[PDB]
C-alpha cells in the first residue's frame, strides 16, 4: 500500500512537472477562430472587383443611379464572404460535436466507472480518471497500469498426475526450473498447485505436449 | 473494409484561376482574402490526412520482428507474414489487394505524396502482426512479453463464456477450420471493394470537373482570358476578365467544401478504425457484435492502399 | 548539400545514412532535422526500436513489478 | 452470508495491511470429517 501511495504522488508530480513547462488540442480551436475573424475585417478592406471598398466612398463622388452596380458587387462580394464564415464554422461546428460526444463517452466510461474496453482511455490497463476543468475543453488524468520489470519462466499448458487432465481457471502454470506454481498474467503471485483453482475434464491424453507434475491436495491430510 | 486516408490535393489560386497574365494579378488582390481561407483549409486537409496514419498503424513505437519458428501448433501464418522470396514487404494477401483497387497535374492541379508510403505502412501492419502473435496484448499495453499462440486463444474464449478445457481436446479441428477460413478469404478477394473504391472515384470525378470548368465561359463570349486580350483591349474585356475570376472562384469554393466533407468522413472512419485498432486487434473487445457478426477472438490487421482491412 | 529525394527536391541539407527519430515531417517517408558543429540533416525516419521477440511453445513471461502512470488526453 | 472457505482465500501473512480486525471463520470443512 506504501508503494503504490508512493507511485501515485510522483505520477501526479510529473504531470504537474510537465505542464508547467503549450497545448495543441486547446490552442487550434482557438486560432482558427482568431484568424477567421481576422480575416472578415480584412474582407472589408477589399473592393470585390469596385473602385472603392466601403459603400459610403462611392455615394460622395458618384450618385446613386449610376453607383448602384457597384454598390449591389459589395454587397455580393460580402455575401459570399458571410457564406463562407458560416460554413467554415459548421465544419468547426461539427468537429466540436464530434469532440464532445467522444468526450461524453469517455466521461460516462473511464471517469463514471471502470471501462471494460483496453486501450481505450489511454496506453495501459485503464483503472480510473480525473477529469479536471479547462478553458474551452475538458482533460482528463487517467491511471494507467504498465508493467516495468518481467522474468522469462517455463509453463505448461495442462497438469497430469493420475490420468486426468488439470485446467487452470483465471492463472497460468509457471515454474523457474525445479518447482511448479501458479500466477496469472498481470502479476507474478507464485502459488502452490491446490484443487480450488484447478479442475478436471476428460482424460490425460488429449494436449500434444503435457508434462507430470503433482498436486499438494489440500483436503487429504485434513481427514486424517 | 475501413479507409483511414485518401489523396492530397493542393489547390493554388493564381495558377488555377490565372494563366500566363498580369492582367489577372491585379484583380486577384481584391480577392486574395478568399485565398487565405482556400489555402489554409487545404493545408488543414494535408495535416489531418498525414494525423490520421499516426493514429490507426502508428500505435506502438516498436519495431517487432518476425520469429524464425514457424510451428505454431498447427496454424498456418504463412498468408499473413511477409514472405522473403519477394523484395517487398507485402505479404502475398497484401500484394493481391495492392492489384485488386485501382496528366490530372498539368491544370495546377499536383498531388502531394503523403509522409508515410506503402512500405513503412506494410511494416507497421507486420510489427502489430508480429506483437500479436508473441504476446497479443501487452505490448499494446506495455512491455512486449512471450506467449505461445495456443495459450493465447485460450484467454480470448475465457472473455466470451468459453472455458478454456475445450480448445486443447480439439486443438487439430480448430487448427484445421482456421487454414480453411483463411483459403476461403483469399479465394473471395481474388475474383472489387467498395469502401476502397468510392473513395477515389469521387476525388476522380471531382479533379476531372475542375479541368471541365476551365472549358466553360460562365455567361462571358469566352472560356480563357487569353481570347478575350488578344481580339478585345483590357479596359473594354475588364468586366469578363472579372466573370471568369468569380466563375472560377465559385467552382474553387465548391471544391474545397466538398472535400472538407469526405475530409470529416474520413476523420469519422479513421477514428472508428483506431478504436477498432486498440480493441479487437490491441486485445479482446467486450463490446459483443462489435468487431463482426460473431463472438470476436482476435483480428489481423493487413496494409491496404488509402485503408485498411481486419481479418477478425 | 544537394539531394534528389522522392519527394522532389531538398537543397541545403545533407545526407546521412543513419536513422534516428525525426520531429518536421516532409513526407516520403524521409524528415528532416538538426543533429550533430552541427547541421540540419536529411535522412529515413526510423519506424520504431529494431528489436527481436522471443518465441518459445512453452515458454511464458509473467510480469512482477509495474509502474501507476498518468495519460494526459 | 457466513464467512465460509469457498469464498475466501489467503495469501502472505496478516501483518501486511495497515488497518485490520479478528475474525473467525466458520469452517464448513471441520465439522464434516467427524
Ligand atoms: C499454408 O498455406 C499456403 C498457401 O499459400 C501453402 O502453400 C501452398 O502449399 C501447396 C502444397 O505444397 C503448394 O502446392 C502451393 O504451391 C503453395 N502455395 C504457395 C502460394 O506457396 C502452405 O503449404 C500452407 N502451409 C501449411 C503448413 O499448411
Ligand atoms: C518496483 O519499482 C519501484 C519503483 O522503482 C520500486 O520502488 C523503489 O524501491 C527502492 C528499493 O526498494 C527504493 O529505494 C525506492 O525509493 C522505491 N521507489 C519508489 C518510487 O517507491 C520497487 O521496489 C520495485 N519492486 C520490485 C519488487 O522490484
Ligand atoms: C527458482 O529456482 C530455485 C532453484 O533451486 C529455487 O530455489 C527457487 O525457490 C525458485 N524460485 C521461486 C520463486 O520459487
Ligand atoms: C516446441 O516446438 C519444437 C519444434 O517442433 C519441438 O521440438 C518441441 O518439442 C516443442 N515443445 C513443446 C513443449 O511441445
Ligand atoms: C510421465 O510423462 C511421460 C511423458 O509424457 C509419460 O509417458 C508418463 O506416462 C508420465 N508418467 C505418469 C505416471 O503418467
Ligand atoms: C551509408 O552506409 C552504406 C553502407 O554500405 C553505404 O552504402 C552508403 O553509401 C552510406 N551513405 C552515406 C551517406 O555515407
Ligand atoms: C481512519 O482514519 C482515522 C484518522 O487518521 C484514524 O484515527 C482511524 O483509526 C482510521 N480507521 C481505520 C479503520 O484505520
Ligand atoms: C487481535 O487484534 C489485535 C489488534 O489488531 C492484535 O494485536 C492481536 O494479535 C489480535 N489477536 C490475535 C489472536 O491475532
Amino acid at each position: 500500500q506504501k508503494l503504490i501511495a508512493n507511485q501515485f504522488n510522483s505520477a501526479i508530480g510529473k504531470i504537474q512537472d510537465s505542464l508547467s513547462s503549450a497545448l495543441g488540442k486547446l490552442q487550434d480551436v482557438v486560432n482558427q477562430n482568431a484568424q477567421a475573424l481576422n480575416t472578415l475585417v480584412k474582407q472589408l478592406s477589399s473592393n470585390f472587383g469596385a473602385i472603392s471598398s466601403v459603400l459610403n466612398d462611392i455615394l460622395s463622388r458618384l450618385d446613386p443611379p449610376e453607383a448602384e452596380v457597384q454598390i449591389d458587387r459589395l454587397i455580393t462580394g460580402r455575401l459570399q464572404s458571410l457564406q463562407t464564415y458560416v460554413t467554415q464554422q459548421l465544419i468547426r461546428a461539427a468537429e466540436i460535436r464530434a469532440s464532445a460526444n467522444l468526450a461524453a463517452t469517455k466521461m460516462s466510461e473511464c471517469v463514471l466507472g471502470q471501462s471494460k474496453r483496453v486501450d481505450f482511455c489511454g496506453k495501459g490497463y485503464h483503472l480510473m480518471s480525473f477529469p479536471q476543468s479547462a478553458p474551452h475543453g475538458v482533460v482528463f488524468l487517467h491511471v494507467t497500469y504498465v508493467p516495468a520489470q518481467e522474468k522469462n519462466f517455463t509453463t505448461a499448458p495442462a497438469i497430469c498426475h493420475d490420468g486426468k487432465a488439470h485446467f487452470p481457471r483465471e492463472g497460468v502454470f509457471v515454474s523457474n526450473g525445479t518447482h511448479w506454481f501458479v500466477t496469472q498474467r498481470n502479476f507474478y503471485e507464485p502459488q502452490i498447485i491446490t484443487t480450488d483453482n484447478t479442475f478436471v475434464s476428460g482424460n490425460c491424453d488429449v494436449v500434444i505436449g503435457i508434462v507430470n507434475n503433482t498436486v499438494y491436495d489440500p483436503l487429504q491430510p485434513e481427514l486424517d | 473494409i475501413l479507409p483511414v486516408s485518401m489523396t492530397k490535393t493542393s489547390v493554388d489560386c493564381t495558377m488555377y484561376i490565372c494563366g500566363d497574365s498580369t492582367e489577372c494579378s491585379n484583380l486577384l488582390l481584391q480577392y486574395g482574402s478568399f485565398c487565405t481561407q482556400l489555402n489554409r483549409a487545404l493545408t488543414g486537409i494535408a495535416v489531418e490526412q498525414d494525423k490520421n496514419t499516426q493514429e490507426v498503424f502508428a500505435q506502438v513505437k516498436q519495431i517487432y520482428k518476425t520469429p524464425p519458428i514457424k510451428d505454431f501448433g498447427g496454424f498456418n501464418f504463412s498468408q499473413i507474414l511477409p514472405d522473403p522470396s519477394k523484395p517487398s514487404k507485402r505479404s502475398p494477401i497484401e500484394d493481391l489487394l495492392f492489384n485488386k483497387v485501382t496528366a490530372q497535374k498539368f491544370n495546377g492541379l499536383t498531388v502531394l505524396p503523403p509522409l508515410l508510403t506503402d512500405e513503412m505502412i506494410a511494416q507497421y501492419t507486420s510489427a502489430l502482426l508480429a506483437g500479436t502473435i508473441t504476446s497479443g496484448w501487452t505490448f499494446g499495453a506495455g512491455p512486449a512479453l512471450q506467449i505461445p499462440f495456443p495459450m493465447q486463444m485460450a484467454y480470448r474464449f475465457n472473455g466470451i463464456g468459453v472455458t478454456q478445457n475445450v480448445l486443447y481436446e480439439n486443438q487439430k479441428l480448430i487448427a484445421n477450420q482456421f487454414n480453411s477460413a483463411i483459403g476461403k478469404i483469399q479465394d473471395s478477394l481474388s475474383s472489387a471493394l467498395g469502401k476502397l473504391q468510392d473513395v477515389v472515384n469521387q476525388n476522380a470525378q471531382a479533379l476531372n470537373t475542375l479541368v471541365k470548368q476551365l472549358s466553360s465561359n460562365f455567361g462571358a463570349i469566352s472560356s480563357v482570358l487569353n481570347d478575350i486580350l488578344s481580339r478585345l483591349d483590357p479596359p473594354e474585356a475588364e468586366v469578363q476578365i472579372d466573370r471568369l475570376i468569380t466563375g472560377r472562384l465559385q467552382s474553387l469554393q465548391t471544391y474545397v467544401t466538398q472535400q472538407l466533407i469526405r475530409a470529416a468522413e474520413i476523420r469519422a472512419s479513421a477514428n472508428l478504425a483506431a478504436t477498432k485498432m486498440s480493441e479487437c486487434v490491441l486485445g479482446q473487445s467486450k463490446r459483443v457484435d462489435f468487431c463482426g457478426k460473431g463472438y470476436h477472438l482476435m483480428s489481423f490487421p493487413q496494409s491496404a492502399p488509402h485503408g485498411v482491412v481486419f481479418l477478425h | 548539400n544537394v539531394f534528389q529525394t522522392r519527394a522532389g527536391c531538398l537543397i541545403g541539407a545533407e545526407h546521412v545514412n543513419n536513422s534516428y527519430e525525426c520531429d518536421i515531417p516532409i513526407g516520403a517517408g524521409i524528415c528532416a532535422s538538426y543533429q550533430t558543429s552541427q547541421s540540419i540533416i536529411a535522412y529515413t525516419m526510423s519506424l520504431g526500436a529494431e528489436n527481436s521477440v522471443a518465441y518459445s511453445n512453452n515458454s511464458i513471461a509473467i510480469p512482477t513489478n509495474f509502474t501507476i502512470s498518468v495519460t494526459t488526453e
